[PDB]
């Protein structure tokens, strides 16, 4: 029967379909590890797929995977127990070493680039002619950490170009030198910014960018990484 | 057993409940308090559908049926085999959704993210908990909820429906259809549109989020964007949800007749109720 | 209270955004419409521009006079009344031919001439708007991924409308234009061919669609938990995996036990979605041509 054959078919399809659909899905993080970064005696049933290649915009190279997976940077945690499957301690402070939550990883070291290869985000005051458009400006805003206190000012927001969105904000500090918070991160208010994710005093140890009117795609990540840490590393000095 | 990224992210802390007590992971599954209740809640629950399989005398899973019980009892308790497994079976399978997005919570806190994944699920539990807790609780009795068996869930479904006539007449049911077809196709197009983008044609460069704009542009005249697209889907969705949840939570409470009867109001409205021709003149 | 994402808190705009030029003939590119500060907050302000081109012109045009042929039907059912046509508007319906007239053309225009001339115009439309889909991309270089996926949409109509019809042997069997009257086909459909529920393919079909609904309710949602690392800008994370897809994928890897990367999941999206008609077309096809009931055929499992 026509049928039963189109619905048996249709199964070895559908199987087939999800080995693909996994197998695609093992191009990044495999093969597995064990905690100590060395190959796991056990891989799983799926084999990984054949390599593929992504030819990368304006001369910035190619990327092939599955490649060669490494961290390229140090991971300040430790072992808290003799067997596989606990958690791993800070070694230091995991705000600054860039654990936990407060994690990054290392992503290239340049800026994202627009279809044009102009830098995707620019501060406001270097973007012809953005504006705010709607909502409350926070330019001028007093920052507010969970501890209550003034952390800052807003002097700019980072734009994305080609999106037309607000990215982040450029916050000035008691010294006179900006930090960027993640847009995602603060609360914008009639008579200032929150930052739920940071007490005032985290703010100096917000990862700094090199040249004041970009950041790198690595910046990015240190940035948002630190922010976000804090939610569960600032606690304690947080405040009902 | 990690993937090349992960142990960073392995720290301890995030937990609702236990503090470090079950703060651990099992292969790639994380555990915590909440893992284990699941693992309590659905264990009792399968084995009491097994249970509920050696009384009803088969082990085929077309044929294994867990019945609510039977509208005569309203809405106290029935003899085990008679819809009280039902009662338990329900009990359990709640306490394992509700565990299951609590363990999403305590995951979220320990990775720094968003709350959005177990609030989204959450929808779906409360669309489960209105067919078998809301509705039967507003109608009167637990055997108004649907029996769980792959088959007989479907029965369930085509008795309800028809028990108002053609059920594509509950507006709310109209609603609900149209966010799940909006979502299957906006899927569709977040799919196809960075795929289109990241595999552009042979040899050239990955295209930018630029492209995807310019494309959707192109074609409809706009596009929503790359934050945008999730906001739509996680929208579409969870609306799709909401709107089936409403469709029946309405039906056998404040609505109970034909559904089709439904829509004579607009009809009968006195202002061109009475002119002859079309239809309904 | 965290902000969540579901709304802007503030917007910016810049110069009207014109786009990427490519291989595009931007002789055939609108100028920008307005820019909608209620869209704003949601998604992107700034409408347009759109791309014309012939093959547009022609869809535009094709589909218009379906949708035309359709509401002069409709006026001519309401006897020319504006208040009854308001009234019955869900309840007009433009109808195929009946069984005798078989495939032929040769029915009068009020008892299905019109049914084909309609339908006429939204075949070129649809068709014509497919060539669209695959057009732009290749003008941007861009995979044909979308023209794919809409190929499988596509397929259910013309199961529906054009394959079902000439292999049952008549154009009655097509779906009428009207609201509340294609709700109708669709319930006989199901009850003539013994309960669509026992079509292997419609339960398939349901799976899929519910699948696309749990698929993107989890994909949306990742995202958004993620966009305080920047995850919704997928393509520049595919190219350089960023905190936010690590993240992104160890959530699901702790919750289920696998996960996905930035790219396969976009795999796993779009398949989800086009699953759903190509199974649907598949059962519908079947249906009446192959398999009379369903609930029959199930019986003999097959
Ligand atoms: C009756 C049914 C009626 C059918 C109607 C409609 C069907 C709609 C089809 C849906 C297509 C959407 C899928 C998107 C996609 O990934 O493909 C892109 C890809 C196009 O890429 P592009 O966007 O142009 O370029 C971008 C990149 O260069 C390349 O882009 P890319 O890298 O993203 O894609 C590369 C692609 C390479 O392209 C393909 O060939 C894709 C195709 C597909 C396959 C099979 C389809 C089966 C249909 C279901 C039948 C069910 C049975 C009942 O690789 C795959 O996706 C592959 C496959 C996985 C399927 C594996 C299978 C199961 C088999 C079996 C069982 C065996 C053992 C198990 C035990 O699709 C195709 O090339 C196929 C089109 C062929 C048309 C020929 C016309 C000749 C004139
Ligand atoms: C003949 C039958 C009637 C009819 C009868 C009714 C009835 C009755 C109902 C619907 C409802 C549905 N119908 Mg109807 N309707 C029919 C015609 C249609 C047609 C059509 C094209 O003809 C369509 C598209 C729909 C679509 C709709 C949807 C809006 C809705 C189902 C989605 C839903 O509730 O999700 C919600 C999601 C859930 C309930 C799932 C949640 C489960 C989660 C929390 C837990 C599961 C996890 C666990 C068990 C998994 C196992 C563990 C493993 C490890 C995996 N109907 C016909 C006319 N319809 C239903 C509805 O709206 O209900 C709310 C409903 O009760
Ligand atoms: C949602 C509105 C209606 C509904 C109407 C329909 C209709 C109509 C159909 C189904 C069908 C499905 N329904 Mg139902 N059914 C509902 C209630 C549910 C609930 C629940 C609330 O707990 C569950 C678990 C199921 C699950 C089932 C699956 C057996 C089947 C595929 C669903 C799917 O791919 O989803 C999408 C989600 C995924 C793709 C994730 C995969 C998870 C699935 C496979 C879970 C299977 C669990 C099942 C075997 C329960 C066993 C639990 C164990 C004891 C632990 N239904 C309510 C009553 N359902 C289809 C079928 O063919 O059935 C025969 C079908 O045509
Ligand atoms: C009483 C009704 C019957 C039944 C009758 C049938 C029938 C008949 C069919 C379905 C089909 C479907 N049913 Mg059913 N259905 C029932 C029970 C249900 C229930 C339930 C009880 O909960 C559910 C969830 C479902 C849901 C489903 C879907 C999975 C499926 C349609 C998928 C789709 O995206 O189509 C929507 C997608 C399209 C229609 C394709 C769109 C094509 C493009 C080209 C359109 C062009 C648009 C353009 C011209 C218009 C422009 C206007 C704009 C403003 C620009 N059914 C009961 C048993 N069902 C379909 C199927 O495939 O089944 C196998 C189908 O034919
Ligand atoms: C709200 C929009 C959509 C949605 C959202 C959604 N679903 C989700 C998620 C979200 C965001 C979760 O993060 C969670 C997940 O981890 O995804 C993989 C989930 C999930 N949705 C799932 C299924 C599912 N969702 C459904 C659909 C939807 N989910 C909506 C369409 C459907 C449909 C349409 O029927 C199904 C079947 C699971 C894969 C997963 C939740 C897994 C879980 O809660 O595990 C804990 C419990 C067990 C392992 C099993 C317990 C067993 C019980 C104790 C006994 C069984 C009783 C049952 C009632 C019998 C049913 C018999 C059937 C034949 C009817
Ligand atoms: C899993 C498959 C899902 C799917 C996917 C899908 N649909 C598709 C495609 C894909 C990927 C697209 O590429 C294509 C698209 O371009 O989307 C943006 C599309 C599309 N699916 C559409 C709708 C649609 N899809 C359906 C759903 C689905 N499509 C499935 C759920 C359905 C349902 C659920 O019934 C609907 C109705 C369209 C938005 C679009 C196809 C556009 C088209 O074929 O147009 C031809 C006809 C016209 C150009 C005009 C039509 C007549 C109008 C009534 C006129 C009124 C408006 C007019 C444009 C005003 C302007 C005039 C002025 C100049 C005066
Ligand atoms: C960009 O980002 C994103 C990713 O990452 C980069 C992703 O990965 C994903 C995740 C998405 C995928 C991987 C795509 C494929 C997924 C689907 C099609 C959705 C349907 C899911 C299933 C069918 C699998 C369901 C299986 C479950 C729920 C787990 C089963 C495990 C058990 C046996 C349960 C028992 C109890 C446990 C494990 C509790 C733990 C406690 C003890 C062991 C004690 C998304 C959404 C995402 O957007
Ligand atoms: C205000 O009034 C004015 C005058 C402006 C008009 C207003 C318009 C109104 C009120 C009309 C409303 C339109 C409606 C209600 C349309 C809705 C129809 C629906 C719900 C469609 C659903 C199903 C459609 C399907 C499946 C159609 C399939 C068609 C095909 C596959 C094409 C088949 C091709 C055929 C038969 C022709 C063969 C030709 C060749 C190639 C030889
Ligand atoms: C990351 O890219 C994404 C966007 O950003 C550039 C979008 O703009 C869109 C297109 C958005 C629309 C208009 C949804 C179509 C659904 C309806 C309601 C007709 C898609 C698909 C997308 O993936
Ligand atoms: C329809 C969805 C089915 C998906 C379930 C199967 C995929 C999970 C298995 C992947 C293996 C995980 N692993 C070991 C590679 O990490
Ligand atoms: C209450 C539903 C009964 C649970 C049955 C267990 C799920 C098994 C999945 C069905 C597989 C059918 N099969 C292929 C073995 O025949
Ligand atoms: C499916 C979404 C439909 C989007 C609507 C299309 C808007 C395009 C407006 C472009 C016209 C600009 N204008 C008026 C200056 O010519
Ligand atoms: C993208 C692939 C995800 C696979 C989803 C698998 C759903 C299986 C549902 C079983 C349907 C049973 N039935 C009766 C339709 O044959
Ligand atoms: C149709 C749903 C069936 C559940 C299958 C879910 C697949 C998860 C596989 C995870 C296994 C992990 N590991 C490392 C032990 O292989
Ligand atoms: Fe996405």
């Amino acid at each position: 029967d026509l049928a039963s054959l189109a619905i048996y078919s249709f199964w070895i399809f559908l199987a087939g379909l999800i080995y693909y659909l996994q197998t695609e899905n093992m191009r990044e993080g495999y093969p597995l590890e064990n905690e100590d970064g060395t190959p796991a005696a056990n891989q799983g049933p799926f084999p990984l797929p054949k390599p593929k290649t992504f030819i990368l915009p304006h001369g910035r190279g190619t990327l092939t995977v599955p490649g060669p997976e490494s961290e390229d940077r140090p991971i300040a945690l430790a072992r808290t127990a003799v067997s596989e499957g606990f958690p791993h301690a800070p070694t230091g402070d995991p705000m600054k070493d860039g654990v936990g939550p407060a994690s990054w990883v290392a992503r290239r070291d340049l800026p994202e680039l627009d279809g044009h290869g102009h830098n995707k985000i620019k501060p406001m005051k270097a973007a012809a002619g953005f504006h705010v458009s709607a909502g409350k400006n926070p330019i001028g805003l007093p920052v507010r950490g969970c501890d209550l206190e003034i952390a800052g000012k807003v002097v700019d927001i980072w734009v994305d170009i080609p999106e037309q969105m607000a990215r982040f904000l450029e916050v000035e500090l008691k010294d006179g030198s900006t930090r960027l918070l993640p847009m995602q991160m603060v609360k914008v208010q009639s008579n200032r910014v929150h930052v739920n994710a940071l007490s005032s005093d985290l703010f100096a140890g917000i990862p700094t960018i090199k040249s004041p009117t970009e950041v790198t795609l690595l910046e990015e990540d240190k940035i948002c990484g630190y922010v976000a840490g804090g939610l569960m590393y600032a606690a304690p000095k947080r405040k009902s | 057993a990690l993937l090349s990224f992960e142990r960073k992210y392995r720290v301890p802390g995030g937990t609702l409940v236990g503090g470090n007590l079950f703060d651990f992971w099992v292969g790639p599954f994380y555990v915590g308090f909440f893992g284990v209740a699941t693992f309590f809640f659905a264990a009792l629950g399968i084995i009491l559908i097994a249970w509920s399989a050696v009384l009803q005398g088969t082990w085929n899973p077309q044929l294994i049926s867990v019945y609510p019980p039977a509208l005569e009892y309203g809405l106290g308790g029935a003899p085990l085999a008679k819809g009280g497994l039902w009662q338990i079976i329900t009990i359990c399978a709640t306490g394992a959704f509700v565990s299951w997005a609590l363990r999403e919570v305590e995951i979220c806190r320990k990775l720094g993210i968003g709350y959005h994944i177990p609030f989204a699920f959450a929808f779906a539990i409360l669309a489960y908990l209105t067919l078998v807790l809301f509705r039967p609780v507003m109608m009167g009795a637990w055997g108004y909820a649907f029996p769980y068996g792959i088959w007989t869930h479907l029965d369930w479904v085509s008795n309800t429906g028809y028990t108002y006539g053609n059920f594509h007449y509950n507006p709310a049911h109209m609603i609900a259809i149209s966010f799940f077809f909006t979502n299957a196709l906006a899927l569709a197009l977040h799919g196809a549109l960075v795929l289109s983008a990241a595999n552009p044609e042979k040899g050239k460069e990955m295209r930018t989020p630029d492209h995807e704009d310019t494309f959707f542009r192109d074609l409809v005249g706009y596009s929503i964007g790359t934050l945008g697209i999730h906001r739509l889907g996680l929208l579409l969705s969870l609306s799709a949800v909401f709107f089936s949840a409403l469709c029946m939570i309405i039906t056998g409470t404040i609505w109970f007749d034909q559904w089709v009867d439904w829509w004579q109001w607009w009809v009968k409205l006195p202002w061109w109720a009475n002119i002859p021709g079309g239809i309904n003149g | 209270a965290e902000y969540q994402n579901i709304f802007s808190q503030v917007q910016v705009r810049g110069p009207a955004d014109l786009g990427m030029t490519e291989d595009v003939n931007l002789a055939n590119r609108s100028g920008v419409g307005p820019f909608s500060t209620l869209l704003g907050w949601f998604g992107n302000a700034q409408l347009g521009p759109i791309y014309l081109g012939s093959l547009g012109v022609l869809s535009l045009f094709s589909g218009l006079m379906w949708f035309f042929t359709i509401g002069i039907w409709f006026w001519y059912q309401a006897g020319w009344n504006p208040a009854v046509f308001l009234r019955d508007l869900f309840f007009f319906s433009l109808e195929p031919p009946a069984p005798e007239y078989g495939l032929s053309f040769a029915a009068p225009l009020k008892e299905g001439g019109l049914w084909l001339i309609a339908s006429f115009f939204m075949f070129v439309a649809v068709w014509s708007w497919w060539g669209r889909t695959y057009l732009r991309a290749q003008a941007l270089g861009m995979g044909k991924h979308t023209a794919w996926a809409f190929l499988s949409a596509i397929w259910l109509w013309m199961v529906l409308g054009f394959i079902r019809p000439i292999l049952m042997g008549s154009w009655s069997e097509a779906v009428p234009y009207g609201i509340f009257s294609h709700l109708d086909w669709t319930n006989n459909f199901s009850l003539v061919h013994g309960n669509l529920f026992y079509n292997p393919f419609h339960g398939l079909s349901i799976a899929f669609l519910y699948g696309s609904a749990l698929l993107f309710a989890m994909h949306g949602a990742t995202i958004l938990a993620v966009s305080r690392f920047g995850g919704e800008r997928e393509l520049e994370q595919i190219a350089d995996r960023g905190t936010a897809a690590e993240r992104a994928a160890l959530f699901w890897r702790w919750t289920m036990g696998f996960n996905a990367t930035m790219e396969g999941i976009h795999r796993w999206a779009i398949w989800m979605a086009v699953l759903v008609t190509l199974t649907g077309g598949i059962g519908i096809l079947l249906s009446g041509t192959v398999v009379d009931n369903w609930y029959v055929w199930g019986q003999n499992h097959g």
